[PDB]
């Protein structure tokens, strides 16, 4: 409740953050270590990489729980789901949890969101966040150029249909 | 004026070597290709075309400091590449040999 | 035609020998550094100047 | 006196190796550039409080020969410290306009005076609030040669004047 | 419908790349230009003041750069 | 493009077309228009090195041309210098266009410009109060007054004197009194 | 896949022509299906309007945004702080030269009247005055230039007399540059030797060259090509030219914002990694 909401704000002591960083790089290396074979074949080491997933999903869920109990959820106008980067972490962890539902259509499209886990490096290093904002600030004026390019492509595509 | 003179001289020497003998075709063809500087004459005549040419030359002289650095860096990369792949780009039409 | 040159560069065994696919595969870092420097950095340096 | 004697002051406290060495380099240039035209002497008695009076007459009889006289004082760290005495040398100001280069220089100049940095910077600043007209010549140059030629040119002007 | 991967990767990778590297080049080259300009202006300013004080005792621009000055004034 | 097309025609014009090479029925030097299309292809970077390698020395020469050996090792210089020069000249065109517009590209919404003038033209259709709410001797004096209120050059008499100085500096081409007549309307 | 059989196919092939990739093959296909007289009017305007004009607009908009952002309050503050640092360092260098001349004249005076201390210190001062003299600059540039000539002429199937000549010349040049570093470091003092970043470059390059020599002694086959980077010391010829300030301040700006550059080449790496893992998910093994 509220007696414990006071304590896990202290839990964000910097070694905890660097341990979350460490598990993020560990997950990135595990993802980069995979190899794909055509027709349902799989390598002898891909099984081990597939068994190492529950530790990662558990650590991410534990981190989300700490951030959800120490902070709010949506209510206090400052909380987990009211931060842009914390929403991406929530999507990643929630979808990883949902991928352990034992159905058919999940695996092909619910395993793909797992590639957004390297972006938790940006989500965990505020300097990278400000650098990313600097990058993306100069590409809002390019929206009109995007509309113009799409209009030119439409006109020339219509002409190509005609001829 | 040097360009005008070389154009005219090339034309005249090309006319002079017209012996219809076939002794040298590479030289006469080169003197023919030298005619292509002929439209380059109208840039000294038109003042605005000359102004555009001067602006281009000014930009080239503005980037001349970094062009030297660029060719030095690419020389270094070329020498590294020669140390790496010198003699190794040989092959057969038969992949097995 | 840079991917063809990259393929020849990686698939290069030794001096006066024919290729071998996938050999010397770590020689892509010569072509990743080169694009970082000349096509990406220096081109934009001239464009800015 | 017949001539106004040369006095160096302005970087920081005399007796400390920073000011001592800067003034000594300028002094050595002034010496061996004007060979046969300037007199060299070292002064250790406090003129600002005027044994004390035993040397002022010595200054006159060097200054009485229509020749430049160099005063290697060891206690002057202020132009107004001498303003009450009638000796009246030229107050040459070896000025450095930014205290940060002074502090980094004190760091650069060995290890001993690193602990003497604070008081020396404080007194340098104290001299810095002094008004420029109290001084005779300003040495704002950072290069040795530029400051040297500036002081030498003003010395040539004084030489031609008298 | 698997060509959206390549369309997105060639749109958001040929203009984000350009944005990043052109930002680097423009920022650093403009800093260099302003540094050389300012050090030269200070050099003649100091030289003129030094000549004035020493004699007293003994007795265009590019469009980018003009627009930069205008932006400086406006933001000031 | 003209110079390089003519050099290509007169040097690499009689290479025998071969659909297995880069001098084809599509990409030859045999006419001014085909050569110019080839140079436009090379400008956009479409396997221009392949064209160079198919334009080198010792190539099969066209049957109806008299020469037996056609193509030349001038292709290295030709193609490399074309890429360099075309890229440089098009960069200069790009930069000239950019700097011809640099006050628009660096525009601020708070600071005025031609947009305010066009919108005031729209105001033609009292409404001046509404536009003052909406902002960032009939339609010229008002324009001068609004420009004065936006950018600043008794202080009112000083502004009038500055307006007179500017009008004298920029007196129009063969006008009797165009800006001068505006000055009586621009004074207050 | 590249046809105009539909609005979506037409959009895809037009977009592919916009990127100037395979836009001629699509043109050369309409030159076979129909005549070749009128097809260029569809593609040359398309290329001009989509690839040249749009690149022009992107460059213009980006440069305008850069100009607007550069002259803000915090960016201007950072630039003025950098300028202040440069001015302070320049003045401090001048005053340090002042004090060094003072040291020299003093030490000469005490020697005009522990003995090995004085000997070694005057030797140090003589070296430090030598390594800054203009003739040392020119002799070092001559050695560097004669080094690049020995590496620019390595070619395939070179004569065996040349291979041994350059093999021994590499050792000679490594010895000469190690001697130059030793003299320079002893004269200026290690704390001051690394005050100039270009000396850090030279030290790192000669260390890498020694590492390459050792590694080639162990395994003759490989060659890291680090001994060539000594050609970058030819770049000092700009010192005696009126263009030292521009290039030096460019390098100063780069090294100052070398943290905002590494954290830009990293976000690019993160996005390339994300797209690599996405491509492995979608097309992996197929
Ligand atoms: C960065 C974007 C993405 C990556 C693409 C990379 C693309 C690379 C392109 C970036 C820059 C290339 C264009 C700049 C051209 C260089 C300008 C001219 C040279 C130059 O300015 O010098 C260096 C360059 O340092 C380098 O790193 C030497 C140059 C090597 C640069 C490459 C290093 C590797 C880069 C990564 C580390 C920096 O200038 P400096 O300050 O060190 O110069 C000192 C300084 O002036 C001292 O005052 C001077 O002493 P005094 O003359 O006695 O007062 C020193 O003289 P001495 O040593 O003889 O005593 C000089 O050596
Ligand atoms: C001197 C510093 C400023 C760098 C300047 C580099 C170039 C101006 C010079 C340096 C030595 C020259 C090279 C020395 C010898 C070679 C090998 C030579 O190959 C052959 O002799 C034919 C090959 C064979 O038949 O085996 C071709 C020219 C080349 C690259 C020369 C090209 C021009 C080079 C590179
Ligand atoms: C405030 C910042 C919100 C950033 C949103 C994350 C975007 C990540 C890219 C998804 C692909
Ligand atoms: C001088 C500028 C124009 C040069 C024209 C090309 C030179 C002559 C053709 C190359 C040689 C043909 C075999
Ligand atoms: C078996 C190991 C081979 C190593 C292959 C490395 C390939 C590198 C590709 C590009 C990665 C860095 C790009 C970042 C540029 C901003
Ligand atoms: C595994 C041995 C060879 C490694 C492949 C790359 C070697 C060269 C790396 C980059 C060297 C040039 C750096 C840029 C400075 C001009
Ligand atoms: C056997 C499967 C047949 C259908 C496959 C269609 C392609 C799958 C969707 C790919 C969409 C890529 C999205 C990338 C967004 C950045
Ligand atoms: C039939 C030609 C065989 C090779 C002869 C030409 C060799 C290369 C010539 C390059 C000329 C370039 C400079 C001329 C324009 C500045
Ligand atoms: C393969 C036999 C050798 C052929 C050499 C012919 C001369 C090559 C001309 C190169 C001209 C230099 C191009 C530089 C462009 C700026
Ligand atoms: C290989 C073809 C060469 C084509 C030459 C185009 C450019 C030539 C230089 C421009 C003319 C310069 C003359 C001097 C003007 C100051
Ligand atoms: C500046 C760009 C010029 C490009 C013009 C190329 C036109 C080529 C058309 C070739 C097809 C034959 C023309 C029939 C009429
Ligand atoms: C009989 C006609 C065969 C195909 C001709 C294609 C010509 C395409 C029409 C011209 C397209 C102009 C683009 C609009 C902007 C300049
Ligand atoms: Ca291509």
């Amino acid at each position: 409740n509220v007696v414990r909401k006071y304590a896990k704000r202290i839990t964000e002591w910097p070694p905890f953050e660097y341990m979350i960083l460490a598990t993020i790089i560990a997950n990135c290396i595990v993802l980069a270590l995979e190899q794909h074979l055509p027709d349902g074949d799989k390598t002898p080491m891909s099984e081990r990489l597939d068994d190492t997933e529950p530790y990662f999903i558990g650590i991410f869920c534990f981190e989300a729980g700490i951030k959800i109990i120490a902070l709010g959820f949506v209510f206090h106008k400052g909380s987990y789901l009211r931060n842009g980067w914390n929403v991406m972490d929530f999507v990643v962890v929630l979808t990883g949890i949902l991928a352990t539902a034992g159905t058919d259509f999940d695996l092909r499209t619910l395993r793909a969101v797992r590639v957004l886990r390297p972006l938790k490096l940006v989500s965990g290093i505020p300097s990278l966040q400000v650098v990313l904002k600097s990058i993306m600030k100069a590409m809002v004026p390019l929206l009109q150029i995007g509309l113009l390019l799409f209009f030119a492509i439409l006109m020339f595509a219509i002409i190509g249909l005609e001829f | 004026n040097i360009l005008d003179f070389i154009v005219v001289s090339g034309a005249l020497v090309a006319f002079a070597f017209s012996g219809s003998k076939g002794k040298d075709i590479n030289t006469i063809k080169s003197l023919r290709v030298l005619r292509v500087l002929r439209p380059l004459k109208t840039i000294k005549r038109l003042p605005k075309l000359k102004a555009v040419f001067d602006c281009v030359v000014n930009s080239l002289k503005n980037v001349l400091n970094i062009l030297i650095v660029y060719m030095l860096f690419m020389f270094i990369f070329a020498v590294i590449a020669v140390q790496l792949f010198k003699g190794k780009f040989f092959y057969c039409t038969d992949e097995s040999k | 035609g840079w991917p063809m040159v990259l393929k020849h560069s990686v698939d290069a065994t030794y001096e006066e020998q024919g290729p071998s696919p996938g050999y010397r595969m770590e020689l892509s870092i010569f072509y990743v550094v080169y694009f970082v420097v000349f096509p990406f950095f220096f081109v934009n340096i001239f464009v800015a100047l | 006196p017949s001539m106004r004697p040369i006095i160096l002051v302005g970087p920081s406290l005399k007796g400390y190796e920073v000011t001592d060495m800067m003034q000594k380099a300028l002094f050595d240039f002034l010496k061996h550039r004007f060979d046969g035209r300037i007199s060299i002497t070292r002064v250790t008695a406090d003129i600002s409080l005027a044994e004390v009076q035993s040397e002022i007459e010595r200054i006159f009889e060097l200054a009485r020969t229509l020749q430049l006289v160099a005063l290697d004082a060891d206690t002057i760290n202020h132009p107004a410290q001498l303003s009450k005495t009638s000796l009246a040398p030229i107050i040459v100001y070896i000025k450095i306009t930014s205290p940060k280069v002074l502090q980094r220089l004190i760091k650069s100049r060995g290890k001993s005076q690193s602990k003497h940095l604070n008081v020396q910077i404080a007194a340098s600043e104290k001299l810095a609030q002094c008004p420029p007209e109290m001084f005779d010549i300003i040495l704002d140059e950072n290069q040795l040669e530029d400051a040297c030629e500036h002081l030498a040119e003003y010395l040539e002007a004084y030489w031609k004047a008298t | 419908f698997s060509s959206f991967y390549f369309i997105v990767l060639t749109l958001f990778g040929n203009y984000t790349l350009l944005n990043v590297f052109l930002a680097i080049a423009v920022d650093n080259l403009a800093n260099a230009q302003e540094l050389t300009k300012d050090e030269e202006e200070m050099e003649e300013a100091a030289n003129q003041k030094l000549a004035l004080q020493k004699a007293k005792e003994v007795a265009a621009r590019s469009v980018w750069e003009q627009r930069a000055s205008q932006l400086r004034l406006q933001n000031l | 493009f003209f110079i390089y097309a003519i050099i290509g025609m007169q040097v690499f014009g009689n290479i025998a077309l071969d659909d297995d090479t880069s001098i084809n029925r599509h990409n030859n030097f045999r006419t001014f228009l085909q050569a110019l299309m080839l140079l436009f292809r090379s400008a956009t970077g479409e396997a221009w090195h392949e064209i160079m390698l198919s334009c080198l020395s010792n190539q099969a020469c066209d049957e109806q041309a008299n020469a037996t050996e056609c193509g030349s090792d001038f292709a290295y210089f030709y193609f490399v210098s074309f890429i360099f020069l075309c890229s440089f000249l098009m960069l200069n065109l790009f930069v000239a266009v950019i700097m011809d517009n640099f006050e628009y590209l660096t525009r601020d919404s708070s600071i005025l410009g031609p947009h305010h003038l066009d919108e005031f033209i729209r105001v033609w259709a009292n409404d001046m109060f509404e536009m003052l709410k909406h902002m960032s001797v009939h339609f010229t004096s008002t324009l001068m007054a609004l420009i004065r209120t936006a950018l600043e050059i008794t202080k009112q008499h000083q502004c009038d004197a500055e307006l007179r100085k500017e009008i004298s500096v920029v007196w129009a081409n063969l006008p009797q009194k165009t800006l001068d007549l505006l000055v009586p309307p621009h004074k207050p | 896949i590249t046809n105009f059989d539909n609005i979506l196919f037409a959009i895809l092939t037009v977009f592919q022509c916009i990127t100037m990739e395979g836009w001629t093959d699509i043109l050369y296909n309409t030159n076979d299906a129909a005549g070749n007289t009128w097809n260029w009017l569809y593609f040359i305007p398309l290329i001009i309007i989509g690839s040249f004009f749009m690149l022009n607009l992107v460059l213009g908009v980006l440069s305008g945004e850069f100009a607007k952002e550069r002259e803000r309050v915090e960016n201007r503050r950072a630039f003025l702080k950098l300028r202040r640092q440069q001015q302070i360092e320049r003045e401090l260098n001048g005053y340090l030269e002042w004090i060094f001349k003072a040291e020299e004249v003093m030490l000469a005076e005490e020697d005009r009247n522990s003995y090995f201390r004085r000997k070694e210190k005057m030797f140090r001062f003589f070296i430090r005055r030598m390594v800054k003299a203009q003739s040392f600059y020119w002799v070092v540039l001559c050695v560097v230039a004669l080094n690049t000539l020995c590496v620019a002429m390595v070619h395939y199937n070179q004569p065996r007399r040349l291979t041994t000549t350059l093999y021994f010349a590499e050792f000679v040049f490594l010895g000469l540059f190690l001697t130059e570093m030793s003299l320079k470091m002893y004269g200026l003092g290690p704390r001051s030797y690394f005050r100039s970043s270009f000396n850090c470059f030279d030290f790192g390059v000669i260390v890498g060259s020694v590492f390459e020599v050792v590694w080639a002694a162990i395994k003759p086959g490989s060659s890291f090509g680090i001994s060539v980077l000594r050609a970058l010391r030819l770049l000092r010829i700009f010192k005696v030219t009126k263009y030292w300030s521009s290039l030096r301040n460019l390098v100063v700006s780069l090294l100052n914002s070398m943290k905002s550059i590494i954290s830009l080449l990293f976000l690019l790496f993160l996005f390339i990694v994300v797209f690599a893992l996405l491509g492995m998910q979608l097309f992996g093994g197929q």
